[PDB]
């Protein structure tokens, strides 16, 4: 009798805990990884400008 | 100036790489650092020549005076975008990643949990 | 002092350093083999402890040194010397083998 | 004595010219670790030198700290890796050895020249153990790195 | 005086451990992880030719390694660590640099602050 | 040139601090001002290089406002030839630390007296 109810009771949480950690990580990692790629872009836009700036007036 | 974090980002990012791109986020993590440390650094703009000192005491004014016009008069462009429907392909891969997961997952933990209730027991 | 007594110290270290090292690289040498040709052997006695491994016998009466027949080129003797008087103390009876000089 | 010491200030590189190097039947018979330069410091000049150098005078030499063990040892014992680098620093010493245009009574070879990135990529090469799968004597005796290649393939 | 009193002392018998121990010796925990550190520490005052730097960063970079931010981490990269870690905090610690400039002084909270600008930095240094 | 070293009266002890961007100098040695320091090391080990990266340093604070601990460098360069010289200068010149900065120069080649005599000079300027 005992074994099942124990058995159970863990495999539950279990299934429970997996399932919302998978959900919870996509909605942060993915807004993460949203931000990063327009700043990866951003970046060497500034860069380059600014970059010009210098180099002609030299 | 031309980056910034969004969600929370750098660290978390490197960490967590969708499996179509997963491979490519482990290398393209390292090159971003490269060009935030750089793009950092630089310089912003020069100074803008004192004219003054230049044009009086470089006596060879024809010259100097005529390239000064083509300076002056000189019309600077921005470089160019190549790779921002990337941007907006993350829309894209938003709804994959909520809905198309949120969804499927959310209707899932719904059956999990109504079990619960039994086990218990 | 002078340069003498100094050359006849440098002298000698270097000669030392020369010495040490012959003796150094043949001793290597001798290792060398000594441990790789320890190889079978190693399995083979880890081999003979087989089943003194697997229950030990008891005497209530066998010490026995095992050195080389020379040393000091290290202290090797003395940690043996150690622990054989050490041994010799716990024991029964004490007649000893010493292989090794 | 104070001269040379004076000296040091009024040098600013060095060249001790090797035995060791010459008695390796390497003519350059150069040792590179006296071939050095005051303002060889890699802040000072620079690290493509000093670096490249520090991971070839380290392999060398490291190599030499090798060459200690396998001179009692062998090869067989060391990581392959170690193999591979002995046999890099020898090709790396073997690039050096360079013919001679002016002592083709010695050589019985014309000599060469080397030019500075291509050698330097050279090493680049061998480090990168890009060639560790060619005859490694083939490194001897030649000009550019590419004919340290080219006398390799000719072989093998 | 905050991170050199142990520092110089750390390095002092670092140094100690590193002229008697180790090196072809003994494996004591203590003075392996003083060597570790030490060896940490020693990379840390290890400084480019053409590098002056401004006190805070020094103080809060030695901190780190002092607060033995680093034994988990291999020497190198401590230098990478330090470079990242420092424009990191010109940017946006620049607050608490400032700060800590200001105060001339460390405090508790800062360090607190430091140590997760740096925990975290470091973390980052990592993942 | 010729003036003295004044009297303990006409003296002070330090409480100033100075810095030098070195880490390890402004900690582990750490100095004020006032204080004579050995510099003692050899071809370029930075041996000079030592020196600018300080001077370096006190840009900041040539740049900042401790004109109570404004530092006016001297370096008195003795024996070191004018390409030596020539190197280092204009190190400093791009450093343009110059700005707070004598550079004395009497060059290897020098007639002694001078060489002798320029840090003498140096003082002087310097006191």
């Amino acid at each position: 009798q005992l074994e099942e109810v124990k058995q159970a009771s863990i495999k539950q949480i279990q299934d429970a805990i997996d399932m919302e950690k998978s959900q919870q990580a996509l909605v942060q990692k993915r807004h993460y990884l949203f931000d990063v790629q327009r700043n990866n872009i951003a970046m060497a836009l500034e860069v380059t400008y600014r970059e010009r700036l210098h180099r002609v007036y030299r | 100036r031309k980056l910034a974090l969004k969600t929370i980002d750098w660290v978390a990012f490197g960490e967590i790489i969708p499996r179509n791109q997963k491979a490519v986020a482990n290398s393209l993590k390292s090159w971003n650092e490269t060009l935030t440390s750089r793009l950092a650094t630089l310089p912003e703009k020069p100074p803008a020549i004192d004219w003054a000192y230049y044009k009086a005491n470089v006596a060879k004014a024809g010259l100097v005076d005529d390239f000064e016009k083509k300076f002056n008069a000189l019309k600077v462009p921005i470089p160019e975008d190549k790779y921002t429907a990337q941007v907006d392909a993350e829309e894209k891969e938003d709804v994959k990643s909520c809905a198309e997961f949120l969804t499927q997952s959310k209707t899932r933990i719904q059956e999990y949990e109504k079990e619960l209730e039994k086990m218990r027991n | 002092a002078t340069l003498k007594d100094i050359t006849r110290r440098l002298k000698s270290i270097k000669n030392i350093q020369k010495i040490t090292k012959s003796m150094k690289m043949v001793a290597a040498a001798k290792y060398a083999r000594a441990e790789r040709e320890l190889k079978p052997a190693r399995v083979y006695g880890v081999g003979s402890l087989a089943l003194y491994e697997k229950a030990d016998i008891k005497t209530p009466e066998l010490i026995i040194g095992v050195s080389s027949d020379r040393g000091l080129c290290g202290a090797i003797h003395s940690s043996v010397a150690k622990q054989m008087k050490s041994e010799a103390a716990n024991l029964k009876e004490v007649k000893i083998i010493g292989v090794g000089d | 004595d104070p001269a040379p010491a004076t000296t040091f200030a009024h040098l600013d590189a060095t060249t001790v010219l090797s035995r060791a190097i010459a008695e390796l039947g390497i003519y350059p018979a150069v040792d590179p670790l006296d071939s050095t330069s005051r303002i060889m410091d890699p802040n000072i000049v620079g690290s493509e030198h000093y670096d490249v150098a520090r991971g070839v005078q380290k392999i060398l030499q490291d190599y030499k700290s090798l060459q200690d063990i396998i001179a009692i040892l062998g090869m067989d014992e060391l990581s392959e890796e170690d193999k591979l680098t002995v046999s890099r620093a020898r090709k790396i010493q073997r690039f050096l050895s360079q013919p001679f245009q002016v002592a083709e009574v010695f050589t019985g070879h014309l000599g060469k020249l080397v030019p500075l990135k291509e050698t330097i990529k050279g090493f680049q090469q061998i480090l990168a153990g890009e060639y560790d799968h060619l005859p490694e004597q083939a490194f001897y005796m030649v000009g550019p790195i590419e004919e340290a290649v080219a006398k390799a393939d000719k072989l093998a | 005086k905050q991170v050199a009193g142990t520092m110089k002392l750390e390095l002092a018998q670092y140094r100690e451990v590193a002229a008697f121990a180790q090196f072809g010796s003994d494996l004591d925990a203590a003075t392996q992880q003083l060597l570790s550190r030490g060896v940490r520490l020693t990379e840390l005052l290890k400084q480019g030719q053409y590098s002056p730097m401004a006190i805070e960063e020094q103080v809060a970079v030695i901190y780190a390694g002092v607060r033995g931010y680093l034994d988990k981490l291999e020497p190198s990269k401590i230098t990478k660590f330090e470079n990242a870690f420092l424009s990191h905090v010109i940017s946006q610690h620049q607050a608490l640099l400032g700060k800590i400039r200001t105060d001339g002084k460390i405090s508790e909270e800062s360090d607190a602050k430091l140590k997760e600008i740096v925990t975290n930095f470091l973390a980052g240094f990592e993942a | 040139v010729g003036l003295k070293a004044p009297g303990i009266i006409p003296r002070i002890s330090v409480r100033e601090p100075m810095q030098t961007g070195i880490k390890a100098v402004d900690s582990l040695v750490p100095i004020g001002r006032g204080q004579r320091e050995l510099i003692i090391g050899d071809r370029q080990t930075g041996k000079t290089s030592i020196a600018i990266d300080t001077i370096i340093n006190q840009k900041r604070f040539n740049d900042g406002t401790d004109e109570k601990k404004k530092l006016y460098c001297i370096y008195v360069a003795i024996g070191q030839k004018r390409s030596t010289v020539a190197q280092l200068v204009k190190r400093l010149t791009d450093a343009d630390a110059m700005k707070y900065t004598i550079v004395v120069s009497a060059t290897a080649s020098d007639a002694a007296p001078l060489q002798y005599l320029a840090p003498y000079s140096g003082c002087s300027m310097g006191e």
